[PDB]
C-alpha cells in the first residue's frame, strides 16, 4: 500500500492534465495562423512606395 | 501657390498615409499577439493590473 501511495504522490507531482492541453493546442495552432498571416501582411509593406514612382 | 520648390499638398498625402500605415501596424499587432492590451505602452495600468492578477 505504501508503494502504490508513492507513486500515485509521484504522479501527482509531474503527470499533466492533458484535456486543458487539447484546448491549448487548438488555440495555439489558430494563434499560429494568424501570425502567419500577420507576417505575411507585415511583409508586403515595402510593395506599395514602388507605385509611386 | 503654383511654385515649383514647395508641394504643400503632398507633406498632407504624405502624414495621413503615415497614420494609416500606423494604424495598419497597430493592427498587425492585435492579430499577431491576440491582445488588445499587449504590452505597457498600450495602457499602463490595465497591463499592470492583468500582469499581477
Amino acid at each position: 500500500k505504501l508503494q502504490d501511495s508513492l507513486d500515485a504522490g509521484v504522479g501527482n507531482l509531474v503527470d499533466a492534465d492533458l484535456a486543458k492541453e487539447s484546448a491549448k493546442l487548438q488555440s495555439l495552432q489558430t494563434k499560429q495562423q494568424l501570425g502567419v498571416q500577420a507576417l505575411s501582411i507585415a511583409n508586403q509593406s515595402s510593395s506599395s512606395i514602388l507605385s509611386l514612382f | 501657390l503654383n511654385s515649383i520648390n514647395t508641394n504643400s499638398g503632398a507633406l498632407i498625402a504624405l502624414q495621413n498615409l503615415n497614420s494609416t500605415n500606423a494604424e495598419l501596424t497597430q493592427v498587425q499587432q492585435r492579430i499577431n499577439t491576440g491582445k488588445k492590451i499587449g504590452s505597457a505602452k498600450d495602457n499602463g495600468a490595465i497591463w499592470a493590473t492583468a500582469k499581477n492578477q
